Formats: structure tokens, C-alpha cells, sequence
């Protein structure tokens, strides 16, 4: 089986109002989507002042995703790359397999931003209009226990999901890995 | 690596709000030092590819008896080696293709020369004056209504330190320097001075003729989101590709002859050089190169009174021998032929593809172009001398100068009747009709938007008719009833020139009762289909984020059972109403799509609202390319012709 | 006994 | 289901979109409804046959054509010839189309084309002739389906119940025959039973239906592609030709008989050893020597045709051969020179073009 390779890796520490639910490692393909990694991981790392560090989560439909990323408001209306505000959809070389696959989310055409959502049922109306670049590896039990806290009419948290930390893991060699769903013990 | 400019040009506006003035210095000559290197580099292995596997020809196919499908197969195996070694070797210059692509925000940035701004404004701050009048001067060229620039410059010059000679241009190309100053110093009558530049500058176009015939080949161009039912197989792709790349060959030479001071390009570019050249060489006193250059403007021109008239005068006073040796310059005759041989590929592709193709030079000959166009276009000449000569008997049986001129319209079908004109609507370009259709087709189309479900194009309604989801005789009513409008519409306002079209949807809009709580709020801000609504300073911006080219609108009703729904023309300030329009069965509002009709629709209390939304444009080159599809659909659906299967 | 036959998708 | 087919006259009782009568078919066959199932699948069969022979037609009319010699000046210009050639040929192309039937209805999606490809509806035939009492034909069926796809398991078992019938040993027919099948079938029982002439005739009548097959074959593959990448003008050009070349590559292998659950290896080739063996025979070496040059050329490791060829060589001046009568045929030339570029071509291209953003995972 062939299957794309990932460059980096990131890591997520999620906590809800109190408790910390636990540690999300993201693997993302650099060699596929150059400049769609690029922004997630200096964002990530938070290198240039402003990063995911202390958001929030404001959508958390149930049996369909879960986004974020919006650092400036608190709904979901801003958020900014480093290639200024806004910069064009680059491939779409893979699709939405199923649970777990992140991608770049957008209100048109070429407006990626800086939000991104992770999907939890095979979504395939999506194909071809939003750009995926990451899988998750580990953790997926926390989005899991993320994705059934209690939400309200605008799906907005009645509790707060916070990234109370956010990193970046080398890796030495890519590595393959296989186009399906993810984890799921 | 070359960091992308994008990036580069983020940290320097970023430092500018923070206020570090030696950050967005050195961040901003980076992003201009990367967008040239990348440009180079781009045109650097064009160039190369090209000139290490040159094109093969081996036109001599043979249709031998049992042996043409063979021979098709190894002619189609000649090219397609071809094209792979090319695609090879430029794949292994050009590196990463991630940095040659950045947003169209960013062009326009650059396009308008932003970064010179900040670093004038860096350059005073941090007492680099020269610099800093350099910048300031690059930047007024570029923007010529900025009174602020003015006055810095102002500024910049009593001050000590700068002269008039510092006034360096860093960005505009050197060709056209090179003429502005060659024509400036004809217009003074130093024709020893002249000669050298505008000899200068010829070379110096021929040289940026070629650099941008290079860097034309980039990626194509899908219409939206078109590229998900893209279904043309291998033969047609390539044929659209190259059908796009000459085109844009072929608008270079309108773009090669534009200045930011002008708001036109020069007419007549190139030969206008060979015409200041030869009467500045016969002021000098050098016939030999006086009537080269006038026989050389003669090949593009050639039956022009004026030139002949010289050419005869320089013979008389030369003689015959030497005046029937000499002949016109070789880079001109190379030029003139590749452009003869582009355009008629091009007229070609516009009779049988249906792809619009605007000339952009006015010494075509007319042999190259076939039959069908040629009808059409006198056809078009005749419509607006015919529109001339009535407006100019109305001016003689003479705001209400605008409100006479450009307001009355014949109403061509029957049954259509004039219900307010501009006058009783308060404003200009303004008319409401009543009964473009009847009730059956109003009930018709909304039987083909409810069960297709909300926009809907007429491409698209026509290929869910083939599919058999929705009735055809409805697809057909809905492009028939889209052109009747036009037609309507190009008749009132006393059109001369003809209109195309931009867009067109059906629509339906739902009330729902368990979501109007406490909406106060206003469903949609007052709007301006062309530019920007600045309502704070009460201006609009024609910029490209925003469709610059729409310019009439239309909309017609197919229902009145509803409350609500009302839609109205309101003045800049975007607060007071104007007059608003009752929407019915069958009734059009039709206005022109500038600044001086801002416009907006109300709430929907409860019921069903749905009606056609149609712009139209004056610009051949933006015409909707969804409706010649939707033309070969019609005509192969409802008009077909088989080829003797036998 | 008896062929074995797909199921129906549709 | 092929008994009232024509391609010059076909119903306009049952033009409807394949995909349409396709799930009609499935409909019905979900809702224990045998005979309409029966019925609408057949209907979707001979829509596909239609479909495939109408572009065949048309990609005869257009590629194979004379070529206008524009003018002079045009000779000092490769590249607008070149492609102002393709612009004519799409031209052609588009036009010839719109005049035939089976082009103004629906066209089907990239998913239906390959399943008919992999000849999967069969599946669902043979099942519903079982269930409306036509043993024959559910046998023909499986065995149809059997024969592409030789390691599917409910297919054997089927297969082995259908053959425990009674009296059904005898009906077991391919439904997607071709011509140059049977032609080459009958040569070959004729030379195994000592008659030359007929076996002549049958293999001289074999050899230009499988060329025309395989050309028409060819010319089927330059499909259209799914957008997912943007790229420039000679790259992305490049990309298509990719896919078109994969699909070329494999098409010799799929028009080969199946004999006896095994592929025939070396078809051309033995098909040209066949008809020397047969012309020598007949003491006619003017036509036995041309064949065997065409075997070496085709395969050259073969000592048996080398030591053939050296006898043919020495006897040149008894049987009066002149050096005319020792060049290949021209037809197995063309077919040669055609299958080497395309592996070559497809080596390159596996080395310089595709990119490597993909690996095997372990
Ligand atoms: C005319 O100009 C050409 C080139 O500019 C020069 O070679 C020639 O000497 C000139 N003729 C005279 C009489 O000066
Ligand atoms: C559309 O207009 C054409 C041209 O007159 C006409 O033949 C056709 O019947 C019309 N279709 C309708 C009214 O549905
Ligand atoms: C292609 O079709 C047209 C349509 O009638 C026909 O006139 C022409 O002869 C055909 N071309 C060839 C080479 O048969
Ligand atoms: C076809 O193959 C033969 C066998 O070597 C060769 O002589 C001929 O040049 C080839 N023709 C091509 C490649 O066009
Ligand atoms: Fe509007």
C-alpha cells in the first residue's frame, strides 16, 4: 500500500474548564502541501508573536468535526496566516478518508486562513473544496471525549476547550503511512 | 531559498504598526530584491528549455493503404516525446513550485508600488533623505492623485540636502523612458538628441517584447469552482490551454505600450516609433535612413496618403536607383509575420470554439479573418451608425438632457408596458416594466427551482433536464425568457454598442418563523453591484476584489404571494429611501450597475420569494463562458442533424 | 444448494 | 443479449443514459423483481457497446485523415504547425460527434466506465438467469465474468455447482467474444489437422482484425482526468499524458485469448509462426521467409528460426529468392515500432516526471 509521508509533528495539550483530558500528536504531510505546513507549524510554535497558544474551540457539531483556530475573536470570524490574511488553495492530492484527517478550513475560494477542523465520520461531499495536510497519530480518545461535551443552539461549548499548550516534534525520517481511518482502539 | 515575498512583505507591515523602523527597511528591500529574483529565474529556464529541444517537423504523413492508423499512432508518439523531454528539464531548474504562486491581493499590492510608501516614510525616519525622496518620487509615478505625495515631496526638496536630478525612477521598464524622453526632446526641436534614444528604445522594446512572450505560459484558468466538472479529454485540454497562452501572447503588445501617467495606452505604438524617426533623420540630414524608415512604416500602413506623399518627396530629391535598393528593417518584417500567423489561429479559434478574441492592433489586414466574423461585424457597425443618427434627430427635436438621450427605448415585444420611469423613481438609468411573461411561465420556472433544490444557472438547468430530474420544456423556457431580457434591455437605454453577458441565477429565498426573535437587524446592508460602499466617507473604490466590469442589472418576479420582500433605491449615505418597487408577476427592474444607484431589499416576513438576478457587461473579453456551452447544448438537444450513419 | 448471488447496493 | 444489436440502426425505444437504466436495474434487482431486472440490464449491456463503437467510428474519421499543407511561410514556424494541426483535429473531433446518437444523451461518470470495464454487471446476470429458469445463459455469464477475474471465490463455487447440472457441459460460451478470436481458434483446429490452405485463409483473415482492434483499443485511452493539482503549461500538459500512458501500456495484454484458463503468450508471434510452418508446407518460401524474419524480429532468442533462416538463406538461388523477399512485413513493423516507444516512453517518464511524495507502508 502506498501512502503519503509525514515531515513533522506536532502536539496539542487540550483542557476542558479544569481537567486535562490529555495530548493530541498531529503528523503532517510536508513533502505533498509545502506553505499549508509551513503556516500551521509556525503558528504552532508560535515564533512570530502570535500563535494557537490559549484559543478555543467554538464549533463542536456532534458526529461530524470538531474546529478551531480563531485567536483573535472569539467567534468565528478572524484569524490570520503568516502570508498576510489570506493565501490560495494549493492541491487537493487527498481527500477526506475518515476519523481523524485534519484540514484547512475556508469561507470561499483561496481564503484559507487559520482555521482548521479535524473530521470524525468520513466526510466525501467535502472533497475537493477544503485542503487536508495532516492526520492525527495518538490521542484520538480525547477527540473523541471533546467531541461529546455538551454544546447549545450555535454549538458553542457550554464548558471552554482550551490548547493550554502547543509544540513541534522533529522527525529524522519520513515515513508512510495508510490512507484509511486513524486509531480507535 | 528565496523567501516567497508574501511572507517578507507580513513582517515588514507588522513592524510598521509596531513602529521599528530599521525592521521594515530591511524587510521591505527583501520583498522587492525576492519578487525580481524569482522573476528571473523564472524567465532564466523558459528561455533554456526552449533552446535545448527545439520543436521537430516531419509533416510528411503518408495515408498508405492499411497503414494509416499506425502511422497516427507513431506522429502522436513524436510529439508527446517531445513535450516529456521539455517537461523534464524544466522540472529539474526550476526547484520548488510553491514560491512562484502568491495571492491577487499581493499583486495588487505590488502592482501599485505599497512598499515604496513605507520605506519613504522609514527612510525620513531614520534620516536616510536621498532614499527617501528616491522612494517618494517612484511612488508619486506610480499613484499621480495623491496630493499627500506632492506635498512630501515638497517637503523633501526645500529641505538641504536633495536636487531635481535625484528624481530616479526604480520601477518602470526602460523602453518606455527611453521614448517619453526621446518624444520629449522632438516636441523642443533638438533633433541631433532625438535619433540616439528613440534608436534606444526600439531595441530596448524588441529585447521586452520576448521577456514577456516567455513568461505567459502559467497555469490555466478554471472559472470558480468549474474545475470539478472539468470533462474535456486529452486533445481538448491542450487545445483550451493554448488557446488561453496565445491570448495572453497576444495581449502583451497592449501592455508593453501603457504608462500609470496615461489612462490609455499609445496608439499605434511601434510604428509611430518609425514615424518620429524618419522626419527627425530627414532634419539631420540623412536621406539614406529617412526613407528606410519610411518604407519600413509603409509594410504596416500601406496605403496611407501622408507617408506616401513623403516617401515620393524623398525619391525626387534622392534617386530612383539608390531609393528601389534599399528596403524595410528585418526585425519589423519577423515581427509583423509571427503576429499575422498568431492572429489567424486566434480568429479561427473564436469562429468555431465560440472563444472571444479582441485585436489589439489596428494594422490587421482583413483576409485573415473569415467569413461569419466579418458579417458580424458589419453588422454591428451598421447597428450603431443606425443608433447615431436617431439619437442625433432627437437632440434636434429637442439631467433631462440625460434623462431624454439615454432613456427611451422601443419595448420591442408586446404586452410589455412602461409602469414608472426614471423621473417618477427619483434618480437616473432607472425604468420599471410590467409583463415580460405571463403567469404559465412564471408557474413554469417555479416548478423547475422547487423541484431543483438554492442558485441555479441556465447551464445547469439545462443538464438536469438531459439527466431527466427536471422537465426540459422548463430549461428551455429559462434560457429563452434570459435572452428575451437582454434583447428588452439592450433596446431601452439606446445602446450602441452590444451587450454581453456577465451572470445569471434563479434563486428562492424561505421565511423561517422559529428564527425571528428579536431581528431587528437588517437583512442585507445597501450595496453597490460594481464597487465598494465606503458609506464613511461616502466614496467607492473599483478595486478587484469586486466585479468592476458589471455594468446594467436586472431583475424580474415570478410571484407575489408574500409579505415583505420590498426593494428599494437608497442614497450614498445608505440611510434615507428613495422609491422602492412593489414586487408582482412578470414585473423587471432594470438600472445600470454604477455609484449612482446604491440599492437594497428588505426582510422577508413569511411566504416564498423567488426571481431571476442578470448583469451585463460592455467588455467582450468578460463574457459569461458558461453560455456558449449552454448554446451547443440547446442546439444539440432541440435541433439535432445526424451524419448518415450508412 | 443454492449459487451464491451479490447483494443488491441500490 | 447481443442477438438484436445493430450499430447503424439502433431502437430509439431504449435510448436512455446509462446510468439511469444501470440503476433501474439495481432497483429492480434489490426489489426480487427477476424478469425486469433482467431485462434493464441487458438494456444497460448493449447501451455500453453502443457507446464504445460510436467513438470509435468517430476517432476514425477525424485522426486518419490527409493533411493540409499550409503555406510557406508557416514551414519556418514548428510550433504553430504543430499545434494549429491539433486545433484542427479537436475541431474535427467536436463536430463529428454531435451527429450521432449515442453522444446527445447523458455521458456516464469515470466510477460506471471502469465498473463496466471490469465486466462486474455480469455478476448480477448470472444470478438473476437463475431465478427466471434460463440455466444456459447463467452458465454463459459466470463464465463470461470468470474468465477476467479467474481468483474470485463465490464466482468458483458457483462455477463448480453450475457444472454438478445436468446437460450443462455443453453451453459454456464467452459473450464478450471478439472476431479474431473464433478466426484464430478455427486456424488453428484446421492445422492440427493437417489441411494448409484453410488454416492460410483463416490466419491472412485473423491478423488485420486484431490490428484494428488493437489501434482502435489505443485510440480509446485518451480519456479525460480529475483536477487536483495547478500547475503550468508543459507540466500540467505532461501530467495527462501520464495517465493516457498507463492506460496504453496496459492494452495488448487485455485483447489476448484466454485457451484453457491460460492467456496465449506471444500472440503476434505465433500467429507469424503458425503461418511459416503452413507456407513452408506448401513449398511457397517467397511467403515462408518474410514470416520468419517477422518471428525473430518479435522474438529473438528463438534457435529453432534462426537455424530456419539458415536453411531459407542457402537455398536462395534454387527456389530464385531475391533480397526483397528477406525484410519483415510492413504491418508487424508498425506494430513493433509503436509498443517499443510506448515502454520507453513510459520508462523515462517513471524517472523524470512523476514526483515521489508517496512510499509503501510498513
Ligand atoms: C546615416 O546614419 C547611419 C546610421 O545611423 C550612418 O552609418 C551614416 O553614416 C549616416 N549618414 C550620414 C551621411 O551621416
Ligand atoms: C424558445 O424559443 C424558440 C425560438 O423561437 C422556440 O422555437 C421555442 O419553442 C421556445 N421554447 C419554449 C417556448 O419553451
Ligand atoms: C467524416 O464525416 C463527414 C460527415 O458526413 C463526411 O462527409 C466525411 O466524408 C467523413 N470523413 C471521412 C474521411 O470519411
Ligand atoms: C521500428 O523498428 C525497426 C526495428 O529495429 C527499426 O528498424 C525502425 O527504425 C523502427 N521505426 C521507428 C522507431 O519509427
Ligand atoms: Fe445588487
Amino acid at each position: 500500500k502506498k501512502g503519503p509521508k509525514v515531515t513533522v509533528k506536532v502536539y496539542f495539550d487540550l483542557r476542558i474548564g479544569d481537567e486535562d483530558v490529555g495530548r493530541v500528536i498531529f503528523g503532517l504531510f510536508g513533502k505533498t502541501v509545502p506553505k499549508t505546513v509551513d503556516n500551521f507549524v509556525a503558528l504552532a510554535t508560535g515564533e512570530k508573536g502570535f500563535g494557537y497558544k490559549n484559543s478555543k474551540f467554538h464549533r463542536v457539531i456532534k458526529d461530524f468535526m470538531i474546529q478551531g483556530g480563531d485567536f483573535t475573536r472569539g467567534d468565528g470570524t478572524g484569524g490570520k496566516s503568516i502570508y498576510g490574511e489570506r493565501f490560495p488553495d494549493e492541491n487537493f492530492k487527498l481527500k477526506h478518508y475518515g476519523p481523524g484527517w485534519v484540514s484547512m478550513a475556508n469561507a470561499g475560494k483561496d481564503t484559507n486562513g487559520s482555521q482548521f477542523f479535524i473530521t470524525t465520520v468520513k466526510t466525501a461531499w467535502l472533497d475537493g473544496k477544503h485542503v487536508v495536510f495532516g492526520k492525527v497519530l495518538e490521542g484520538m480518545e480525547v477527540v473523541r471525549k471533546v467531541e461529546s461535551t455538551k454544546t447549545d443552539s450555535r454549538d458553542k461549548p457550554l464548558k471552554d476547550v482550551i490548547i493550554a499548550d502547543c509544540g513541534k516534534i522533529e522527525v529524522e525520517k519520513p515515513f508512510a503511512i495508510a490512507k484509511e481511518a486513524a486509531a480507535e482502539n | 531559498g528565496m523567501v516567497t515575498p508574501d511572507l517578507l512583505f507580513a513582517e515588514g507591515t507588522a513592524a510598521y504598526a509596531r513602529g521599528d523602523w530599521p525592521g521594515v527597511v530591511l524587510s521591505m528591500e527583501r520583498a522587492l530584491r525576492s519578487r525580481a529574483a524569482l522573476r528571473a529565474l523564472r524567465l532564466r529556464c523558459r528561455t533554456q528549455c526552449a533552446a535545448d529541444f527545439p520543436w521537430e517537423l516531419d509533416p510528411d504523413w503518408s495515408p498508405s493503404p492499411a497503414q494509416a492508423s499506425g502511422a497516427a499512432a507513431l506522429r502522436d508518439l513524436s510529439f508527446f516525446g517531445g513535450l516529456l523531454r521539455r517537461a523534464a528539464c524544466l522540472r529539474r531548474c526550476l526547484g520548488p513550485p510553491a514560491a512562484h504562486s502568491l495571492s491577487e491581493e499581493m499583486e495588487l499590492e505590488f502592482r501599485k508600488r505599497s512598499p515604496y510608501n513605507y520605506l519613504q516614510v522609514a527612510y525620513f525616519k531614520i534620516n536616510k533623505l536621498e532614499k527617501a525622496v528616491a522612494a517618494a518620487h517612484t511612488f508619486f509615478v506610480g499613484n499621480p492623485e495623491h496630493m499627500e505625495m506632492q506635498q512630501n515631496l515638497d517637503y523633501y526638496q526645500t529641505m538641504s540636502g536633495v536636487k531635481e536630478a535625484d528624481f530616479k525612477d526604480l520601477e518602470t521598464q526602460p523602453h518606455m523612458q527611453e521614448f517619453r524622453l526621446g518624444v520629449r526632446l522632438y516636441s523642443e526641436e533638438q533633433p541631433q538628441e532625438a535619433v540616439p534614444h528613440l534608436e534606444a528604445a526600439l531595441q530596448e522594446y524588441f529585447v521586452a517584447y520576448e521577456e514577456c512572450r516567455a513568461l505567459c505560459e502559467g497555469p490555466y484558468d478554471y472559472d470558480g469552482y468549474n474545475y470539478l466538472e472539468y470533462n474535456a479529454d486529452l486533445f481538448q485540454a491542450i487545445t483550451d490551454h493554448y488557446i488561453q497562452v496565445l491570448n495572453c501572447k497576444q495581449n502583451c503588445v497592449t501592455e508593453l505600450a501603457s504608462h500609470p501617467s496615461r489612462e490609455k495606452p499609445f496608439e499605434d505604438f511601434l510604428p509611430s516609433h518609425y514615424n518620429y524617426l524618419q522626419f527627425a533623420y530627414y532634419n539631420i540630414g540623412n536621406y539614406t535612413q529617412a526613407v528606410e524608415c519610411a518604407k519600413t512604416y509603409l509594410l504596416f500602413f500601406p496605403n496611407d496618403e501622408v507617408m506616401n506623399q513623403n516617401l515620393a518627396y524623398y525619391a525626387a530629391m534622392l534617386g530612383e536607383e539608390h531609393t528601389r535598393s534599399i528596403g524595410p528593417r528585418e526585425s519589423a518584417k519577423e515581427y509583423r509575420q509571427r503576429s499575422l500567423l498568431e492572429k489567424e489561429l486566434l480568429f479561427f479559434a473564436y469562429d468555431v470554439f465560440g472563444i472571444p478574441f479582441v485585436d489589439p492592433d489596428s494594422w490587421t489586414p482583413e483576409e485573415v479573418i473569415p467569413k461569419r466574423l466579418q458579417e458580424k461585424q458589419k453588422s454591428e457597425r451598421e447597428t450603431a451608425v443606425r443608433i447615431s443618427q436617431e439619437i442625433g434627430n432627437l437632440m434636434k427635436e429637442i439631467l433631462d438632457v440625460s434623462r431624454l438621450t439615454r432613456e427611451g427605448g422601443p419595448l420591442l415585444y408586446e404586452g410589455i408596458s412602461l409602469t414608472m420611469n426614471s423621473k417618477l423613481l427619483n434618480g437616473s438609468q432607472r425604468v420599471v416594466m410590467d409583463g415580460v411573461i405571463s403567469d404559465h411561465e412564471c408557474q413554469e420556472l417555479q416548478r423547475l427551482t422547487n423541484v431543483a433544490a438554492y442558485g441555479v444557472t441556465v447551464f445547469k438547468a439545462l443538464k438536469l433536464g438531459q439527466e431527466g430530474k427536471v422537465p426540459l420544456q422548463s430549461a428551455h423556457l429559462y434560457y429563452n425568457v434570459t435572452e428575451k431580457v437582454r434583447r428588452i434591455m439592450e433596446s431601452y437605454f439606446r445602446l450602441d454598442t452590444p451587450l454581453y453577458f456577465s451572470y445569471s441565477h434563479l434563486v428562492c429565498r424561505t421565511a423561517i418563523e422559529e428564527v425571528q426573535a428579536e431581528r431587528k437587524d437588517d437583512s442585507h446592508p445597501v450595496h453597490v453591484d460594481n464597487c465598494i460602499l465606503n458609506a464613511e466617507t461616502l466614496v467607492c473604490v473599483k478595486e478587484p476584489p469586486a466585479y468592476t466590469f458589471r455594468d446594467y442589472s436586472a431583475i424580474l418576479y415570478l410571484n407575489g404571494d408574500f409579505d415583505g420582500g420590498n426593494f428599494y433605491f437608497t442614497e450614498l449615505d445608505a440611510k434615507t429611501v428613495t422609491a422602492e418597487v412593489q414586487p408582482q408577476c412578470g414585473r423587471a427592474v432594470g438600472f445600470s450597475s454604477g455609484t449612482e444607484n446604491p440599492h437594497g431589499v428588505k426582510a422577508v416576513t413569511r411566504g416564498q420569494r423567488c426571481a431571476i438576478a442578470l448583469w451585463f457587461t460592455l467588455d467582450p473579453r468578460h463574457s459569461e463562458r458558461d453560455r456558449v456551452q449552454a448554446d451547443d447544448l440547446v442546439k444539440m438537444l432541440f435541433s439535432p442533424e445526424e451524419m448518415d450513419l450508412s | 444448494p443454492g449459487p451464491i448471488g451479490p447483494p443488491g447496493p441500490r | 443479449q447481443y442477438e438484436r444489436y445493430s450499430f447503424r440502426s439502433f431502437p430509439r425505444d431504449e435510448l436512455m443514459p446509462l446510468e439511469s437504466a444501470y440503476r433501474h436495474a439495481l432497483d429492480k434487482y434489490s426489489g426480487e423483481h427477476w424478469a425486469e431486472s433482467v431485462g434493464y440490464l441487458e438494456i444497460s449491456l448493449r447501451l455500453h457497446r453502443l457507446l464504445r463503437d460510436s467513438e470509435a467510428f468517430c476517432h476514425r474519421n477525424c485522426s486518419a485523415a490527409p493533411q493540409p499543407e499550409p503555406a510557406a511561410g508557416l514551414a519556418s514556424y514548428p510550433e504553430l504547425r504543430l499545434f494549429g494541426g491539433l486545433l484542427r483535429r479537436a475541431h474535427c473531433l467536436k463536430r463529428c460527434k454531435q451527429g450521432l446518437p449515442a453522444f446527445r444523451q447523458s455521458q456516464p461518470s469515470r466510477e460506471v466506465l471502469a465498473d463496466f470495464q471490469r465486466r462486474e454487471p455480469y455478476k448480477f446476470l448470472q444470478f438473476a438467469y437463475f431465478k427466471a429458469n434460463n440455466l444456459p445463459k447463467a452458465i454463459a455469464a459466470a463464465h463470461t465474468f470468470l474468465l477476467k477475474h479467474p481468483d474470485d471465490e463465490m464466482m468458483k463455487r458457483n462455477m463448480a455447482y453450475y457444472k454438478s447440472l445436468p446437460g450443462a457441459e455443453d453451453y459454456i460460451k464467452d459473450l464478450e467474444t471478439k472476431s479474431y478470436e473464433s478466426l484464430f481458434i478455427r486456424a488453428v483446429r484446421a492445422y492440427n489437422g493437417e489441411n494448409w490452405r484453410t488454416s492460410i485463409t483463416d490466419m491472412e483473415l485473423a491478423l488485420p482484425d486484431f490490428f484494428k482492434a488493437f489501434y482502435e483499443c489505443l485510440a480509446a485511452c485518451e480519456g479525460s482526468r480529475e483536477i487536483k493539482d495547478f500547475k503550468d503549461f508543459y507540466l500540467s500538459i505532461a501530467d495527462h499524458y501520464v495517465e493516457v500512458l498507463e492506460c496504453k501500456i496496459q492494452c495488448e495484454e487485455n485483447l489476448t485469448p484466454v485457451i484453457g484458463g491460460y492467456p496465449v503468450e506471444k500472440f503476434v508471434a505465433t500467429m507469424y509462426h503458425y503461418l511459416q510452418f503452413a507456407y513452408y508446407k506448401l513449398n511457397d518460401l517467397k511467403n515462408a521467409a518474410p514470416c520468419a524474419v517477422s518471428y525473430l524480429l518479435f522474438d529473438q532468442n528463438d534457435k529453432v528460426m534462426q537455424q530456419n533462416l539458415v536453411y531459407y538463406q542457402y537455398h536462395r538461388d534454387t527456389w530464385g529468392l531475391s533480397d526483397e523477399h528477406f525484410q519483415p512485413r510492413p504491418e508487424a513493423v508498425q506494430f513493433f515500432n509503436v509498443t517499443t516507444l510506448q515502454k520507453e516512453l513510459y520508462d523515462f517518464a517513471k524517472e523524470n516526471i512523476m514526483d515521489d511524495d508517496e512510499g509503501e507502508v510498513v
